[PDB]
């Protein structure tokens, strides 16, 4: 099977 | 290089209790060593851990589609990834090779240390006991502790402070999840 | 019972980033950012699982942009150097002429930047050496392993030499038979 990356989130500017 | 450094870290953590029956997911953001904002699946929203993270807590909690991705991560991320690697992580079992050899606390003196060297095992939970003539020796036991070799094996040295006498038989006993019964190695003076 | 961590970082001004998965404190894989490849910690793992390296590259880019934002929020407060503790050990009991491996364990340090040299009788050695990427700790410092396969002889001494911005002098940890 394939590992599935948890996405990063863009910080507030 | 005396230029100042600046570090960002993210850790997306999946905590598993009793297989996948109980799962906790943590989305953690760090500046240098400082966790500033975190999503805890126990809560289901981001929370500022320090004041540095307040902007992100507010901004990210306003994105209901983001919060729903994170609220589902225990299933789509934690449970999924646990399944992908189960055969070579959760079910990884590597037998402990056990070596017993004498040593010295002070060079030029005599052998006064029996070393039980337990090498190459996985996973880390292990119990090592010392016996003399079938009697457990609880005194004079010192150890390296559990050592991670960095290559999916562990080792530990468990040492017995004793002055060996002729006729005495010493036994290192190793219990480990890879074994079905205790493993014993004898040493005679 | 078990913990899996996808651990990432990005460091300025070095512009170095890293992306790895950890299971119970051992590295499952990391992504070589230069080659854009998944590198399995043990080669067997790659025969049972896969990972699309592009997702790591995407996250690192976000991490780079986020570091810029957080640096400003902190008023450009930089990291405090934490120098490493260093231990040298062998992975199995040592017997003359029996091949073995020297392990250099570099622990509890930050930032994740280090120069590590193996020395045999005071000279750098490189044939056969290998190393891990920076591994995460629960206190959000780092640790790292370097390895040197060797043949134990009474004629050789070894040192692991670790350089880090938190150290005044290089740290040398010695091993001999
Ligand atoms: C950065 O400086 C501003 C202005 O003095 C202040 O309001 C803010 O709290 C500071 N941030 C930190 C993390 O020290
Ligand atoms: C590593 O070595 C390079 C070249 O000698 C140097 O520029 C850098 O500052 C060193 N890094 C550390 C952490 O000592």
């Amino acid at each position: 099977g394939g590992y599935r990356a948890r996405p990063a989130k863009a910080a507030a500017t | 290089d005396t230029r100042p450094r600046f570090l960002e870290q993210v850790k997306h953590e999946c905590h598993f209790f009793n297989g996948t029956e109980r799962v906790r997911f943590l989305d953690r953001y760090f500046y240098h060593q400082e966790e500033y904002v975190r999503f805890d699946s126990d809560v289901g929203e981001y929370r500022a851990v320090t004041e540095l993270g307040r902007p992100d807590a507010e901004y990210w909690n306003s994105q209901k589609d983001l919060l729903e991705q994170k609220r589902a991560a225990v299933d789509t991320y934690c449970r999924h990834n646990y399944g992908v690697g189960e055969s070579f992580t959760v079910q990884r079992r590597v037998y402990p090779e056990v070596t017993v050899y004498p040593a010295k606390t002070q060079p030029l003196q005599h052998h006064n240390l029996l070393v039980c060297s337990v090498n190459g095992f996985y996973p880390g939970s292990i119990e090592v006991r010392w016996f003399r003539n079938g009697q457990e020796e609880k005194t004079g036991v010192v150890s390296t502790g559990l050592i991670q070799n960095g290559d999916w094996t562990f080792q530990t040295l468990v040492m017995l402070e004793t002055v060996p006498r002729s006729g005495e038989v010493y036994t290192c006993q190793v219990e480990h999840p890879s074994l079905t019964s205790p493993l014993t190695v004898e040493w005679r003076a | 019972e078990h913990v899996i961590i996808q651990a990432e970082f990005y460091l300025n001004p070095d512009q170095s980033g890293e992306f790895m998965f950890d299971f119970d404190g051992d590295e499952i894989f990391h992504v070589d950012m230069a080659k854009k490849e998944t590198v399995w910690r043990l080669e067997e793992f790659g025969r049972f699982a896969s990972f699309e390296a592009q997702g790591a590259l995407a996250n690192i880019a976000v991490d780079k942009a986020n570091l810029e934002i957080m640096t400003k929020r902190s008023n450009y407060t930089p990291i405090t150097n934490v120098p490493p503790e260093v231990t040298v050990l062998t992975n199995s009991p040592v017997e003359l002429r029996e091949p073995n491996v020297l392990i250099c364990f570099i622990d509890k340090f930050t930032p994740p930047v280090v120069n590590v040299t193996w020395l045999r009788n005071g000279k750098p050695v490189t044939t056969g050496v290998s190393e891990t990427v920076f591994l995460p700790r629960e206190d959000h410092l780092f640790r790292k392993f370097h390895y040197l396969p060797f043949l134990p002889s009474t004629e050789d001494v070894y040192d692991c030499r670790v350089e880090h911005w938190g150290l005044d002098e290089p740290l040398l940890k010695h091993w001999e038979f």
